[PDB]
RNA sequence: CUUACCUGGCCUUGACAUACUAGAAACUUUUCAGAGAUGGAUUGGUGCCUUCGGGAACCUAGAUACAGGUGCUGCAUGGCUGUCGUCAGCUCGUGUCGUGAGAUGUUGGGUUAAGUCCCGCAACGAGCGCAACCCUUUUCCUUACUUGCCAGCAUUUCGGAUGGGAACUUUAAGGAUACUGCCAGUGACAAACUGGAGGAAGGCGGGGACGACGUCAAGUCAUCAUGGCCCUUACGGCCAGGGCUACACACGUGCUACAAUGGUCGGUACAAAGGGUUGCUACACAGCGAUGUGAUGCUAAUCUCAAAAAGCCGAUCGUAGUCCGGAUUGGAGUCUGCAACUCGACUCCAUGAAGUCGGAAUCGCUAGUAAUCGCGGAUCAGAAUGCCGCGGUGAAUACGUUCCCG
């Protein structure tokens, strides 16, 4: 805005693993205010990955949204770097739009197939990450 | 409105208010099971022989000050034109601006 | 024994707090039977789960208005306000975790010339 | 058990209150025991006036009319409080209905 | 822009209504009507008496109507018959039996309506408009009113062209609710047209609000 | 459509006409406006002109008409395109 | 019907007012011709006031001054309304410099939502604007105890149902609270701005009404009134049928979808606001159903519209123009209405179109908001995807003022 600045709006942590980027990514999620079946697809994918290998929930979520969260970005075009909410932000928007548009019939287990695959190393959000990469280094010289 | 369209409306209403018994007796008799199928039919070609305007269908409401046909508010037999008037000077009892 | 009264988005909860083992029940039904989320579940066991003393009291509720989410609401105000009243010390934890207030967040009225409170018609631009 | 109830209605609600207070204090000094008044809901009527005369849509005003009314029992009734009830005044905009 | 009626946005603030009594939902259009029926009857055969306000009320099977005057004597008559005339044809267009009552003005010149009524009769006998106003500004502001506000509007002197014109003397705070603000509106019928007459009189501020007002 | 309980509908004037041809062998054109009446089996064989708004239309009536409206045999605008 | 338009059929001091003259209580029962408007017959009756030698109400017949016009002029007007825009401005006295019109105040530093406030200054001070006074929401207290409520006692055909209680919820009147109040920075030491403690609430707490001087010969002679023009066997009035619903096309504003965060089926939860006596209807029976019949309680915190739906649990469908979508059409009905052809709503069986997310461009939204789900009402015999309201679930993002708009 022109006068003043308006500070963040508060998240409640998730109640059940009492994270704030677990609600975070769950309201990333959401559509239509529909936060229960949010709730259902999250903490699926979430148990799924558990059991399907022995990790904890929390720390393995933040150790895979550390691989795909990004590093720099160009402002209308000058480079900068980009500040740590924004960077939560585009990295959860990649793997739910990355998400969006892989082939698998459901959305819980096809997140967790994403999950698998930016862990790996190789996916849509992680291209995407080297795309703005490169982008930035093409205008790196500029400020 | 025009005074031929006002009386108009008068004269159905009268009509309306001299055939209002009559009428009422047709139906009862139409609906009445008892009585034969001959009564109940006879009782329909005289509900359809009455005069058309003895149907209250064909009474439109109208204004009361001004017979304007639009916007007539039952509650208080009268268009929205003269209500606003009525009311901002104070002579409708209970009226106020509401605000919540 | 003490009492409590919680009010969250149109709906009003009425709690009887006494000691005993931990036996919750809310309109004459279990917590799992009249909630069907464990959100709303989580929401109704935070403040006992904080203080560390969820299998040292019993719980009588009866609850009337809103929706779900406002009924877990105001069924957390009244526990946390009759612990209050229970003991006063709990005072400064529970307004420490935030119980303490009263949501006053509340729908907003439709407007005359916009289709809800704030979304206007859509304006051709020539 | 000879129970009276008695129902006000107004639009407004200082002089329905008024009324009320002044048929308890008749009763109270005649010497009957009373219950009340309690409030009953109140009813709200709402109205959308177009302001303009020919064409502006947005152009209204809102009017509201209140419909209050009041509840007073009085019990154990000795035979010199009905004569006094009767006896008591009509207040303009406030209607009073009496059940024995 | 357009401006809210005075005396309709203190309806329930500060000012009373002109009609107190309750009525059903379908009694309440019949009542209604002839009340106005009432009204425009009194104004026509009161026209000349100085007639500034009528209340009307319905307390019971009956009807009580009074009128604020300034010439009580013309509305009596020599004996009453004048009052019992009019009593007789007021029962007669309303079905209840009806009573009439005397307020009178000891002030006219603090009364919007007769301020508003005089100039609209000098304009019409073809006074000019700005001594008219003047005129009345100077005698309310004597009478002793906080505040005072004409306006006028038409075509003045039979002009081609209509125009609007208005002088204020004293203060008339329109956006404070608790202000004492008289209100009316009155035409003037001349051989080129109608002109409008608009008069404001500023009394102070109701203090207390409607519980002092004694509903 | 109007309810089987209360029968089909026809103007008592028109009935009568219907009547009188039917009584006595005439094939004159019955000459009416109520396009709102019902078709009957009585009808068939006869002429009738029927009001379009403007004209008489004449319409004979055979027995695939019996169950229709007179109006539906007269149209009442005129279009011939564009 | 509304209706102001068209075709045809009709009347003429008129469907409606005042004045003059004569006869008749008004009214009321049945037919005939006509599409109806109309015309012509045919029944019952002679009140109410009276100084009774008459008059009141209401009709019929004659008569002219007139009635009648949604005909024209919004550029001849009143009243009413939109817009810049809730933008923060517009002024006036007296002093002051200037021969002068004028200036000043109202200009400058910060600050704010603001000509809001504090500082300077030959200006001093005040008005209409801003703010506040009004309504609604959040915390608590007093009064009130039903038709509303049920913590503790009992009685129970386990249903506050009963005896009962006045505690809690709620209903609705009247009050208290919040004021930079306290604290630390901060700033010209001032205004003001940040961060703490208590508090339900902390810096206009959130919404609503309230529209300054003025601008656009802006809108409305079809709500109404009104100057002046026009028509008067019609530009007035009555009636039956038709049209306002047309259809090679082009625009604006919406609803429903293109599916798996979903469709279908079975089970099972939680609202707020309104409406109801020519009205809403418990319950039983009949029907696949829209509905029908009988019957019951409500003039309503009492009876009723009423099923909240998204939600949760279980099964099935497995990416297909499909178990997605529901346009179009063929049959068969119901109800409201004198009457649903032109031209109603709804119900059942059959049919199952376009559509697989939409170019350039362009629109709304800063929080209980957007998005999404259902519920009510005014108009109204019947006829909402429109309008005006109500609650349920409930986000994302603001680095900053370079760029577009005002
Ligand atoms: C696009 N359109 C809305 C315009 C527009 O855009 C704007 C705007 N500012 O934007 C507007 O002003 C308008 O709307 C408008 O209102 C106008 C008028 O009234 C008007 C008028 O009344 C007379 N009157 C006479 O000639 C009388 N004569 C006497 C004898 C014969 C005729 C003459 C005349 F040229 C006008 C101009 C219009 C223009 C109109
Ligand atoms: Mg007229
Ligand atoms: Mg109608
Ligand atoms: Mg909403
Ligand atoms: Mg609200
Ligand atoms: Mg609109
Ligand atoms: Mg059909
Ligand atoms: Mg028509
Ligand atoms: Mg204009
Ligand atoms: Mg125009
Ligand atoms: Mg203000
Ligand atoms: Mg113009
Ligand atoms: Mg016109
Ligand atoms: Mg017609
Ligand atoms: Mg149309
Ligand atoms: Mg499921
Ligand atoms: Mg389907
Ligand atoms: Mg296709
Ligand atoms: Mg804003
Ligand atoms: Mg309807």
């Amino acid at each position: 805005p022109r006068r003043r600045v308006v500070a963040a709006r508060e998240i409640l942590p998730d109640p059940k693993f009492s994270s704030q980027t677990i609600a975070k990514f769950m309201n990333h999620v959401m559509q239509d205010g529909k936060k229960s079946i949010a709730e259902s697809i999250v903490y699926g994918a979430l148990e799924r990955v558990q059991e399907k290998n022995k990790v904890d929930p929390v720390e393995f979520f933040e150790t895979t949204l550390e691989k795909v969260r990004p590093m720099v970005e160009v402002k209308a075009q000058v480079p900068m770097e980009v500040r740590p909410s924004r960077r939560t932000a585009l990295a959860m928007r990649w793997l739910v739009d990355a998400a969006a548009k892989r082939s698998e019939k459901t959305m819980a287990l096809r997140l967790a197939g994403e999950l698998l695959d930016a862990a790996e190393g190789k996916g849509a959000a992680i291209k995407k990450r080297e795309d703005v990469h490169r982008m930035a280094e093409a205008n790196k010289a500029f400020s | 409105a025009k005074k031929g369209m006002i009386n108009r409306e008068l004269k159905r209403e009268k009509t309306v208010a001299k055939y209002a018994a009559k009428r009422a007796e047709l139906k009862a008799t139409i609906a009445n099971v008892n009585a034969s199928d001959e009564e109940r039919f006879e009782a329909m070609l005289k509900l359809q022989a009455l005069p058309r305007n003895a149907s209250p269908v064909r009474l439109r409401n109208r204004c009361g000050l001004t017979g304007r046909p639009h916007g007539y508010f039952r509650k208080f037999g009268l268009s929205r034109n003269k209500l606003r008037d009525t009311v901002m000077q104070g002579d409708v009892p209970g009226v106020v601006k509401a605000s919540w | 024994t003490n009492y409590g009264t919680g009010r969250r988005k149109t709906a009003t909860a009425r709690v009887f707090l006494s000691a005993g083992t931990g036996k919750l029940v809310i309109n004459n039904r279990t917590l799992e039977q009249y909630f069907g989320r464990e959100t709303a579940r989580m929401v109704v066991r935070q403040p006992l789960e904080l203080l560390e003393a969820t299998e040292k009291y019993d719980l009588y509720i009866t609850v009337k208005g809103g929706g779900i989410g406002g009924q877990a609401g105001a069924i957390r105000h009244g526990i946390t306000r009759a612990l209050i009243a229970a003991d006063e010390t709990l005072k400064p934890v529970l307004r420490q975790a935030g119980f303490v207030t009263r949501d006053a967040r509340e729908v907003e009225r439709k407007k005359l010339g916009l289709r809800k409170a704030r979304k206007r018609p859509q304006f051709s631009k020539r | 058990n000879q129970r009276i109830r008695i129902r006000l209605k107004s639009f407004d609600h200082r002089l329905i209150d008024q009324s009320a207070q002044e048929i308890v204090e008749t009763a109270k000094r005649t010497g009957a025991q009373v219950c009340g008044p309690i409030p009953m809901p109140t009813r709200i009527e709402r109205f959308n006036v177009l302001t303009s005369p020919h064409v502006n849509k947005d152009a209204r005003d809102q009017y509201e009319i209140r419909t209050y009314k009041r509840l007073i029992d009085i019990v154990q009734p000795t035979d010199k409080t009905v004569d006094a009830l009767m006896k008591l005044d009509l207040a303009a905009g406030v209607d009073v209905q009496i059940a024995l | 822009g357009q401006k809210v009626h005075p005396i309709g946005i203190r309806l329930g603030v500060v000012k009373r209504h002109n009609a107190n009594w309750y009525a059903n939902p379908k009694q309440y259009a019949e009542y209604l009507l002839k009340d106005l029926q009432v009204r425009e009857f009194l104004t026509k055969k009161l026209k000349n008496a100085m007639v500034s306000n009528i209340l009307i009320e319905r307390p019971s099977g009956a009807a009580k109507v009074t009128i604020s005057t300034a010439r009580p004597g013309i509305v009596i008559g020599k004996k009453g018959e004048d009052i019992e005339k009019l009593q007789r044809e007021l029962t007669n267009i309303m079905g209840v039996p009806a009573q009439v009552s005397i307020n009178e003005i000891d002030r006219p010149d603090l009364d919007a309506r007769l301020v508003a009524e005089a100039i609209a009769s000098q304009l019409e006998k073809r006074v000019m408009f700005r001594r008219a106003m003047k005129r009345a500004v100077q005698n309310t502001m004597r009478a002793g009113a906080k505040g005072i506000k004409v306006e006028v509007s038409g075509r003045l002197g039979g002009a081609e062209i209509a125009r609007t014109e208005w002088y204020r003397e004293g203060r008339v705070p329109l956006h404070t609710l608790r202000a004492d603000i008289d209100y009316a509106t009155m035409r003037a019928e001349t051989t080129y047209g109608t002109i409008g007459v608009k008069v404001w009189i500023f009394r102070g501020e109701i203090l207390g609000g409607m519980k002092q007002v004694m509903n | 459509p109007r309810s089987l309980k209360k029968g089909p509908f026809v103007d008592a004037h028109l009935f009568a006409k219907v009547e009188a041809a039917v009584a006595s062998n005439s094939r004159k054109p019955i000459k009416t406006w109520s396009r709102r009446s019902m078709i009957l089996p009585d009808f068939v064989g006869l002429t009738i002109s029927v009001h379009n708004g403007r004209n008489h239309v004449p319409v004979i009536v055979t027995e695939h008409m019996v169950g229709h409206k007179l109006g539906e045999f007269a149209p009442t605008r005129t279009y011939r395109g564009h």
